[PDB]
């Protein structure tokens, strides 16, 4: 009689992998992402909601701002 | 930038 | 008779992996991410909600701001 | 008759991994992240809520601000 | 930047 | 920046 109610998971779950060789070169590059079996999570809003015979309200906001004045 | 892996 | 109610997980879970060689070079690069079996979580808002015969309210906000004036 | 109610986990759980070689070079680079089986969590708001025959309210906020005036 | 791994 | 690992 399992219940998962009002639960969240953010990130990564790994079971029993292998990764041999991951070589990477970034030269004179603005942005570079090398991801292997990983989660790179940026600037997300996620809402899960269940209501039963009730009232439920959520207000969620994310502001991600990045400036690079050179 | 000589990344030389060698297993 | 398990229950998970009102629970959260953020980050990473690893069971029994291998990672042999992860070499990386960043030269004259603004941003560089090398992720292997990992969670790189930045600027997230996550809301999970269950209400039953009740009233439930949530207000959540995240502000991520990064400035680099050169 | 297990219950997890009102519980949170933030960070990392590892069981029985291996990581042989993780070499990294950052030269003249603004930002650099090398993550292996790890959680790098920054600027997150996470809310999990379960209400039953009750009233529940949450207000949560995160402000992350980073300035580098050169 | 000569990252030379050698297992 | 010569990071030379050698297992």
């Amino acid at each position: 009689g399992k219940t998962k109610e009002g639960v969240l998971y953010v990130g990564s779950k790994t079971k029993e992998g292998v990764v041999h060789g991951v070589a990477t070169v970034a030269e004179k590059t603005k942005e570079q992402v090398t991801n292997v079996g990983g989660a790179v999570v940026t600037g997300v809003t996620a809402v899960a909601q269940k209501t039963v015979e009730g009232a439920g309200s959520i207000a969620a906001a994310t502001g991600f701002v990045k400036k690079d004045q050179l | 930038x000589x990344x030389x892996v060698x297993x």
